[PDB]
DNA sequence: GTCCTATCGATCTTCGGAAGAGATTCAGAG
DNA sequence: CTCTGAATCTCTTCCCGCGCGCCGTAGGAC
């Protein structure tokens, strides 16, 4: 192939086929001109070493090139390898109809859908289009229907409006380590350009919206759109199957939300009542006359199909909150009140989720999780669950046990003062020391988060559970571990060298305190490490992955 | 203490605590430093191009019996400045000439020349020049060579467990890895036999050496071994005792003599043993046979009498043979001390695997091994030998590499030649040894006492000398057949090897960075860049987590933080704040050297090797301001490990806080507040801003930018101080006082800022005015802000109001909402200025055109088309625009249209055209308008200068015979004889008519050349005619899926431009602009961004009171009384300010620059606390606690339970959605496999993986996969009927065969395998 | 280096083998209607054909196209290229 | 200058990869 | 005298998308 000006791009095979013959045709002109033995053998023996080099170039003592010492890639280089034709062009190949966005999260759309821009859409259906314009009648040909989709006609949005309407779209984040990481989905179009994604389905890709690019490709024939329809479409996806595992388990926000609304205090506005329905219930929260954590009792009724599976009615009075009797609205009519009268959490919802996909079955599974989801959202926003600085408590007796603690290993050091002991036994007596203390400022830390709610019901105070913002985040499980608010309230404890040794003198700070310069340096240990870790694991078990696939 | 007029406009509220004893450095010296090392000539020719030459000049041919001798080299100026060499695409570059004296001796004479010929500094080539922002121009484009870090030459020593052979036992192998050499390994194998190898060949008896070294055995044994002595007299055989080494070992045999017997068989010795012994004078003891049997002698004896070997060295004795040899008269027996645990035989279990006998046979065994192939010579194994290790073209230990080796000999003297010697090979194989002993430590690789950094001005310098290597290699042979008669210099060398060497070099090198000119942070944080990577080092997938991970001896030196995670964690490395190079090439930093029991105020810089040697006490501790520490003990660290030591037994301190990070870094407030990770991210994506429009300040900042913003480069600064005389946001010129006058100059100081011009990354960096008319500035003031700073102070992002809440969850776990309030004030909004080429070449069937004649066109697209056929400047195109004629012969209609989706304004037309070809319309106006405006620069220039002149003259005539009348007569310029006395008035007014003249001929010359310049034909290189720059100014907005970021490691797309009304609004009715998540601060453990929030409330809430007391007409006293207390607020901390001396004047104009908040500065770790934050928080009228109650916009209703609220710096990053979304139906295919193109740039689609292959098979799905292999993308015929039958509307496919398997079948055909499809 | 049996004894050639290179270093007609190049001059390395036979002259006229012409051109014997 | 032939056909290609397994050579002895 | 051990050699393997940027036969003879 030529190149900018009069060159031709230079190839490999073409030069050591290049070099082959000219070595042949030399030795064709001594043989006719009867050189010496010695000429001849030479000459053949550079023939076949240039063969060699046409061949297999490598396998030689040195391969040849024919620049910055970049060795020239013969035929069986570009039969095998990484980039050779097996895996490069044959197993995965660039397809048409496909493009590629960033992609982020539309909270409004169903499950079954996803929003793609309307640029995106035309230059993807452009066919289907001209398919339609001629079908219309309103273009003469293709020669005028890419010109009317080039004038981008307002009347050639109605017709995408049309072609779009039922056609799936495969969307494909990459990588895309199991089949979930690929599914079908039903288009909307969207102003802007990025690809609107729903919130349960960002689990299955591990999907974090941070500038995460995502590839869609259309599928054009019949067959092929039922198949999307019929295999990869995320609503006939909802159970793992790696394990029999939901994979629209709630997300992060909803779950807390639904903490939010089904949590219960001692004294609250509204409380005590008797309301004569959900639905009375939800009205007098929305005219503000009660609090949505608020112990009340509500009649409720509920549905159980019986071993033939045809739903009996039951209605009783039941002894829940304000929010459990609205979230209660939204349950199908074949469960059992129980799974609703308790604080829902990442765990707790999860199960509910999979009971219900146990018994209704899976269309009113995918409903309900929307519902849930959007539930989730709207009373999570008017949670205003914020975090901020005076969120953090640092336990007041966390100075003593510094105090002490620290004092003990003196004592250890004492002994080694006094030669009263090993060089190992003082090192391992320090660092148990040093983990106990931080055991018990953890658990003082944990004692007083849970402890910071103390309320007055009517007379006498009494505590309870905390509404603490990182409690909460903790305890639905959204964000946040244990071990996530011990370094951000309790100490951050002991750390270990690049060698694994553990630190004799531990991080006795925690995040919303300072951590002093030495600190911060010991802590850079760990941190790079876990982050070279990870780069490097992230190789292997792709490799194990395909060695996994090519063997079975 | 006062405060620069540049400082005093915004006096940033500090607040630190340490005095900061020593200011940050220049941050880029570390470029210009090493090449003004290289540049400059020295005396001690050594770092430099004069050591390159002296390295390989003199030259002399031994046959020619002649010379040629480096004399001086002079470098010429460059012919075009960093500006113009950058507009046309060429490089910046100095011509090299080098004076060459050809010396011709003379056969059947003494060296007695018979002629010399000194070639006046012959042209040698161009070596690229190092900008004063420390960036190379190469090819227009600017580059960047970052630093090398790399293991010092000298002598390491390692051993791994496991990794070999994994039996429980170490190896110890020893290597000297010279500067410029061969590598020479000496290694112990798994049974104790020491062998050596050379570039990691085969495996050689080491003993061989000494064998070339010219060593008997007897010699090699007495080198190394210990003498144990056995005598034929007063007894048979009685043994010389050493009781020392009777120790710990059971004496497993009798030992009796002299009364009492120091220890009997079976017992072990201990030390009063061996001082009854010494008492015992134990020169002679007995011992059995047995014992004298198991002794190896140290020494040949032959029959005396008949002369044949009864004995050699390392024969092993016997009864036998005892009572032989002293029967033939050897009465005195040598043996070794082969104690196991401390004498052990290894260089005689050497000699038991030794092969080889003597010299010869030495040199025959490395030759054979060395070279196979090749046969032995005496005279050509010594060819061989001395150019291996002891001659200078194939061996010289650097001096930091003789240092270094000396230190570890741990020799007197470090000052030694670069050639290795037969005591220096020696002492290593003793070391070694004695390592295998265990009697030593091996060093560690990965310890920043091993591992030096070379610079700019060493990686040239060593290119520079292979290139003469190669000059050298073809004039030695040209002289010696040359008839050195009349040959002349410039015949013996050719500029062609050294100037390709250099040229490679600064092209692409490894190490030649293209600069990521993003912003002014991006840029110096890539100039102090270090790198592991490069030639000499190691490569991103052979390092494991041994060089990977942080080191306790990297404190100080090189920022754990800032590494570019992902592929090459830990390879590349950012230096320190403070550190800074030795002599030698390692990293050193400074220490206050702590006196006694007062931390003085002296600092002694130490490096990575002597900081082990010392107690340094961490820059936290507190003094009583007497230098003494507060504390009675101190927490230091000493050997890596850290702990307390006792008051006045420190050594040194570290001088600031911010020694340990680096200035990516260090610009993150709050860095202690959060987990490294979230510190590193943030710290990467600092550097990847966009600059936007209207950037102004942080309102919490760490004070750093004060100086990252000034020693950008980027900033117009004020040379000299003086008083602004003129401005037009385009030429600054400066009165510089006379105070900073030069005697003869003119006395005034021009400064022509850059406008808008494209960056690396397609960005704007225009410059623009901060200083006003008649403003005075002192040298060093920033005149003029660049991109992304502003009042001095660099300026990334915005501060945007943030609260902290879900929002319906469109800030989902990423997301980020921002109110369309930020959109309609273009907050973010940002210019990228994009560069389109429309080229013209000579074809070979004929010339091209450039023409608004186009064929195959209407008038439509030749509306934005000139006359000539250009675009006219300033018309707004969208994609797919016609933007030049060009035509090509024999018609075709290759023409530039615009890109498709981009669409901007056209700014600037650059046309190159290359001579011969008559010049179009519009470059000939384009080139007119050039000249225009350089005549008009160049006669502004001098008419201003003549207008300070003639009043200069005018002055010097006020006293001296003024006569007004006479004075404006005539013209001014007839002042030649103008009346005044004779005294030296007249001889300045001489002296400045002198002066004038040589202006005027300046002035003429400096045109004349200029025109010339501007009317070259400008050179079109490879066979082309003319070429046509356009320049598209693009105003890019923010929108879903743009990409925003904090500071501390918080990113996210934006996912909604949520209208004003949607927003929640706090009680005063003002509402929030960004809606960001709090489920988020809890798991990426970054609380930072919840106290920098707060105090950002709290920053805004001074300038919220102080607007009000400006928009109220409040009297000043009253104003200054209020920030006085804001100032003055919190602990003892460094800044102290008092208002009371800026005379109101200063006052109002510091509020002014307030009214927008008063910037807040919180020093890395020594920062504010929350006790600060509350202080501040209660100035304001805001609350305490940090959080507000929000109502929502929708529904009027008051979200339950206060949110926090604040002002966070955000930043846009640069990884925009319209630089990313693409989809393609159809367009081109490729060639060899008819696959659709790959890219972005090419109308590209996705690559379907094997892993989407994969998960498509774990469905059912096989149509799907069908189409897409085969009608997608490689059945030629089949993706026809497939889009006909779309088009019709039948939606079937015909699949047939992928072409690129039968492309596989041919290529597997073309070799010797006949593959074939089959029927059945 | 030399070629021969082995790198360290390179061998000789031979006896007659010398002989035989001594002697040897002491030791096509243009067909109308072929079509050739021309070897030299302006058109040179040009795509014609012959028309005509000027043997006797040591001569040659080929054919060429020039004007859109196959246009009578008369040329050196030395501007072959067979 | 263009147009041709050919590869360090008087070097030294980079030592800063692990590893995992076959293949190919060498011991202690039947 | 060469049979089963090891012991040392060579050959082969190392996630995946995206997006820029640049750079891309040489010497000497007619």
């Amino acid at each position: 192939v030529p190149l900018d000006g009069g060159r031709f791009a230079t190839s490999d095979l073409n030069d050591l086929y290049r070099r082959v013959i000219n070595r042949n045709n030399r030795l064709k002109r001594l043989l006719d001109l009867a050189a010496p033995d010695i000429i001849v053998r030479n000459e053949k023996r550079m023939l076949q070493e240039a063969v060699d080099a046409l061949l297999d170039n490598g396998r030689r003592g040195r391969a040849i090139t024919g620049s910055n010492k970049r060795p020239l890639k013969s035929l069986a280089d570009m039969i095998k390898g990484k980039q050779g034709r097996f895996r490069q062009n044959l197993l995965g190949k660039r397809v048409d109809y496909s493009g590629r966005s960033v992609i982020t999260v539309g909270p409004y759309l169903r499950l079954h859908q996803c929003g793609l821009p309307k640029k995106m859409a035309l230059e993807l259906f452009k066919p289907f289009i001209y398919g339609k314009l001629e079908l219309r009648g309103l273009a003469t040909t293709i020669k005028a229907a890419k010109k009317m989709v080039e004038r981008e006609e307002a009347v050639v949005w109605d017709i995408l409006d049309e072609v779009i309407r039922e056609h799936p779209v495969l969307l494909n984040r990459a990588p895309t380590l199991h089949r979930l990481g690929i599914q079908a989905f039903e288009p909307v179009l969207i102003e802007g350009k990025a690809i609107q994604l729903h919130p349960l389905v960002c689990a299955a890709y591990n999907a974090d919206f941070d500038g995460d690019q995502m590839a869609v490709h259309v599928p054009l024939t019949l067959e092929a759109q039922l198949e999307a329809r019929a295999l990869m479409m995320s609503t006939n996806n909802i159970l793992s199957p790696a394990n029999g595992e939901p994979i629209i388990v709630p997300s992060q926000d909803v779950v807390l939300g639904l903490y939010y609304m089904t949590r219960d205090c001692v004294n609250a506005k509204g409380e005590g009542m008797v309301l004569t329905g959900p639905k009375e219930a939800e009205r007098l929260y929305r005219s503000g006359l009660a609090s949505l954590h608020a112990r009340v009792k509500v009649r409720i009724t509920e549905y159980e199909k019986d071993a033939n599976g045809e739903l009996v009615a039951k209605t009783s009075l039941k002894d829940t909150t304000v929010g459990r009797a609205i979230l209660w609205m939204i349950v199908p009519k074949g469960l059992p009140y129980s799974i609703v009268n308790q604080a829902l959490g990442k765990k707790a919802i999860s199960k509910m989720l999979n009971t219900c996909y146990r018994i209704l079955g899976l269309k009113p599974t995918v409903i309900f999780a929307d519902q849930i989801m959007y539930t989730g959202f709207a009373y999570a926003a008017r949670s205003g669950a914020s975090v901020g600085i005076d969120d953090m408590v640092i336990p007041e007796k966390k100075h003593e046990i510094i105090s002490e603690a620290e004092a003990e290993v003196a004592e250890i050091q004492e002994q080694f003062q006094s030669g009263l002991v090993t060089a190992g036994e003082r090192y391992n007596k320090v660092i148990d020391i040093w983990a106990a203390a931080n055991d018990r400022v953890s658990k003082a830390m944990m004692d007083n988060l849970q402890t910071e709610t103390v309320i007055n019901r009517d007379g006498q105070e009494e505590k309870q559970v905390s509404f603490n913002s990182i409690y909460m985040m903790a305890d639905s499980g959204a964000r946040g571990s244990a071990a996530q608010i011990r370094q951000l309230a309790g100490m951050r404890g002991l750390m270990a060298k690049p060698d694994g040794s553990i630190i004799e003198t531990p991080i006795t700070a925690n995040f919303r305190e300072g951590l002093n310069v030495l600190q911060y340096f010991i802590s850079t240990h760990g941190a790079r490490k876990g982050l070279a870790d990870t780069a490097l694991k992230t190789a292997n078990s792709g490799y194990l992955t395909r060695r996994l696939v090519d063997v079975a | 203490m006062v405060y620069s007029y540049t400082e005093k406009k915004r006096i940033r509220k500090d607040f630190g605590k340490r005095p900061q004893v020593l200011d940050v450095p220049y941050l880029l010296s570390i470029q210009l430093d090493s090449f003004q090392k290289f540049i400059e000539q020295d005396p001690e020719g050594q770092y430099g191009l004069e050591a390159a030459f002296r390295s390989v000049f003199p030259i002399q041919s031994y046959s020619g019996n002649s010379e040629l001798q480096y004399v001086s080299y002079r470098l010429g100026e460059p012919v075009f400045d960093v500006q113009e060499c950058q507009i046309r695409g060429v490089t910046y570059s100095a011509p090299l000439r080098v004076k060459l004296r050809l010396v011709i001796y003379e056969r059947e004479a003494p060296e007695g020349t018979v002629k010399d010929i000194k070639e006046q500094e012959v042209y040698m080539g161009e070596i690229p020049l190092m900008t004063d922002n420390g960036t190379f121009v190469i090819n227009g484009t600017e580059r960047v060579i970052v630093s090398q870090l790399h293991r010092s030459p000298g002598v390491f020593f390692d051993s791994d467990k496991g990794k070999t052979h994994s039996s429980g036992k170490v190896l110890y192998n020893a290597r000297i890895i010279p500067y410029r050499g061969s590598w020479l390994d000496f290694e112990f194998d798994p049974k104790d036999n020491l062998f050596v190898r050379i570039d990691r060949r085969r495996k050689l008896p080491a003993t061989i050496i000494l064998r070339a070294l010219n060593y008997t055995t007897e010699q090699i044994l007495d080198l190394f071994f210990e003498k144990v002595i056995f005598e034929i007299r007063d007894n048979k055989l009685q043994m010389e005792l050493v009781p020392e080494r009777l120790r710990g070992e059971t004496a497993s045999f009798d030992i009796e003599a002299n009364g009492k017997v120091y220890v009997e068989k079976g017992r072990r010795i201990t030390a009063r043993h061996i001082r009854q012994l010494e008492k015992d004078d134990v020169k002679l003891i007995e011992v059995p046979v047995e014992y004298i049997a198991g002794k190896v002698v140290a020494k040949d004896y032959i029959d005396e009498s008949t002369g044949e070997l009864i004995c050699a060295a390392n024969m092993e004795l016997s009864l036998d043979l005892l009572a032989k040899l002293s029967q033939s008269g050897h009465k005195r027996i040598e043996t070794l001390f082969t104690n196991d645990l401390d004498h052990g035989p290894y260089i005689s279990e050497t000699l038991r695997v030794d092969p080889t006998n003597d010299r010869l046979s030495a040199l025959v065994e490395i030759y054979r091994m060395m070279r196979p192939g090749e046969p032995p010579t005496r005279e050509a194994a010594e060819s061989l030998f001395e150019n291996l290790f002891f001659s200078e073209d194939r061996y010289d230990l650097s001096a930091v590499g003789r240092m270094k080796f000396n230190r570890s000999l741990l020799r007197e003297e470090i000052e030694g030649s670069g050639i290795l010697s037969k005591d220096d090979i020696i002492d290593v194989m003793k070391k070694l040894i004695d390592i295998r002993n265990g009697k030593g430590e091996v060093d560690d690789i990965d310890h920043l006492g091993n591992r030096r950094i070379r610079s700019v001005g060493e990686m040239a310098e060593n290119q520079f000398r292979v290139g003469l290597v190669r000059v050298e290699r073809a004039v030695k042979e040209r002289l010696s057949l040359g008839d050195l008669d009349t040959l002349m210099p410039q015949d013996m060398i050719n500029a062609k090897p050294i100037s390709a060497a250099v040229k490679e070099f600064f092209g692409s090198s490894q190490l030649s960075q293209f600069m990521d000119q993003n912003n002014p942070l991006s840029e110096i944080t890539h100039k102090r860049r270090i790198s592991a990577l490069g030639p000499g080092g190691l490569t991103r997938e052979r390092a494991g987590f041994e060089v990977r991970d942080v080191h306790p001896t990297h404190y100080g030196r090189v920022c754990p933080i800032e590494t570019p995670e992902g592929p090459n964690i830990g390879l590349i490395n950012s230096l320190s704040v403070y550190a800074q190079t030795n002599e030698y090439g390692f990293l050193e930093t400074p220490y206050r050297k702590v006196t006694d029991g007062v931390v003085t105020d002296e600092i002694h810089y130490l490096s990575a090797i002597e900081e082990g040697n010392y107690v340094i006490a961490q820059a936290n501790s507190n003094l009583d301001e007497e230098g003494h520490f507060v504390e009675d003990l101190v927490t230091c660290r000493s050997k890596g490990e850290s702990s307390l030591f006792s008051r006045d037994q420190v050594d040194y301190m570290d001088v600031s806080t911010q020694q340990v990070v680096s200035v990516g870094a260090s610009l993150i407030p709050f860095l202690e507040h959060d987990d490294a990770n979230r510190a590193l991210m943030g710290a990467n994506m600092q550097r990847q801003a966009v600059p936007t429009l209207r950037a102004d300040k942080p309102l919490v900042g760490t004070g750093m930018e004060r100086a990252v913003a000034v020693d950008s480069g980027v900033t117009a600064v004020a040379k000299r101080g003086g008083v602004v005389q003129y401005v037009d946001a385009s030429r600054i010129v400066i009165k510089v006082n006379e105070d900073e006058m030069y005697p003869g100059e003119a006395g005034i100081d021009i400064y022509n800022l850059t406008k808008y011009t494209r960056s690396n990354q397609n960005t704007c960096i225009n410059q623009m005015p901060c200083v006003s008319l008649g403003e005075p500035v002192e040298r060093g003031d920033v005149l003029a802000d660049g991109p992304s700073t502003d009042l001095g102070e660099l300026a990334l992002g915005q501060n945007m109001r943030v609260a902290f809440m879900p929002w319906n969850g469109y800030n989902f776990e990423d997301s980020i909402l921002v109110s369309e309030r930020v959109v309609q004030e273009d907050r973010f909004t940002t210019i990228h200025i994009q560069e389109l080429a429309c080229v013209s070449r000579d074809t070979k069937l004929g010339p091209e055109e450039i023409t608004a004649d186009i064929p195959n066109v209407g008038e439509a697209a030749l509306s934005k088309l000139d006359e000539s056929g250009i675009v006219y400047i300033g018309a707004e195109v969208t994609g797919g625009d016609i933007l030049v004629g060009k035509v090509t012969p024999k018609v075709k209609d290759s023409s530039l249209r615009v890109p498709n989706g981009v669409s901007g304004t056209v700014i600037d037309v650059q046309v190159f055209t290359r001579d011969g070809v008559e010049k179009d319309k519009r470059a000939l106006e384009i080139e007119e308008m050039q000249l225009k405006q350089a005549k008009k620069d160049l006669s502004e220039e001098l008419q201003i200068l003549e207008a300070g002149l003639f009043s200069r003259i005018r002055a010097v005539l006020v006293a001296g015979g003024v006569e007004a009348e006479k004075l404006d007569k005539l013209p001014r310029d007839r002042w030649l004889e103008l009346g005044l006395t004779d005294e030296e008035k007249q001889n300045q007014l001489e002296q400045l008519a002198e002066q004038y003249d040589e202006l005027k001929h300046e002035f003429e010359k400096k045109l004349e050349a200029k025109r010339r310049k501007i009317t070259q034909g400008d050179d079109l290189a490879p066979g082309v005619l003319k070429i046509v720059k356009v320049y598209l100014a693009v105003k890019r907005r923010i929108q879903p899926g743009d990409k925003m970021a904090g500071r501390h490691g918080n990113k996210g797309v934006i996912s909604k431009i949520n209208p004003i009304e949607d927003m929640p609004y706090d009680e005063n009715g003002t509402p929030v602009d960004i809606v960001l998540n709090p489920l988020g601060v809890p798991s990426r453990m970054n609380i930072g961004q919840i106290l920098e929030t707060h105090l950002g409330m709290a920053a805004k809430g001074i300038g919220d009171k102080i607007n009000a007391m400006l928009k109220q007409q409040q009297e000043v006293a009253k104003l200054r009384e209020f920030i006085q207390r804001a100032y003055d607020l919190g602990a003892d901390v460094r800044q102290k300010v008092d208002l009371s001396t800026f005379s109101d004047e200063e006052v109002m104009r510091l509020a002014e620059n307030l009214r927008k908040g008063m910037p807040i500065a919180t020093p890395v770790f020594d920062g504010a606390k929350e006790a600060e934050i509350k202080e501040l928080l209660k100035l304001g009228d805001l609350p305490t606690s940090g959080q507000i109650r929000l109502y929502d916009g929708r529904t009027g209703e008051q979200f339950e339970r206060p949110v926090t609220v604040g002002y966070m710096y955000m930043l846009k990053l640069n990884h925009l959605v319209d630089d990313k979304m693409h989809a393609r139906s159809t367009g081109s295919y490729s060639l060899v496999t008819q696959q659709p193109l790959g890219g972005k740039a090419q109308f590209g689609g996705q690559r379907f993986g094997e892993m989407e292959v994969w998960a498509l098979e774990a469905y059912g799905a096989a149509y799907t996969l069908q189409e897409m292999l085969t009608v997608k993308s490689d059945d030629v015929n089949g993706r026809t009927k497939m889009y006909k039958n779309i088009v019709d509307g039948n939606h079937q496919m015909e699949p047939g065969m992928p072409e690129s398997f039968n492309v596989l079948l041919k290529e597997i055909r073309s070799l010797g395998i006949n593959i074939e499809l089959e029927d059945e | 280096g030399f070629i021969g049996g082995t790198s360290d004894r390179p061998a000789p050639i031979s006896d007659k083998e010398v002989d035989a290179i001594m002697n040897r270093l002491q030791q096509t007609l243009f067909e109308p209607g072929e079509m050739v190049r021309v070897n030299d001059g302006p058109f040179a390395d040009f795509n014609g054909v012959v028309e005509e036979v000027d043997y006797e002259k040591s001569r040659l006229k080929v054919s060429v196209s020039i004007f859109g012409r196959a246009t009578p051109v008369e040329l050196d014997f030395s501007q072959v290229e067979k």
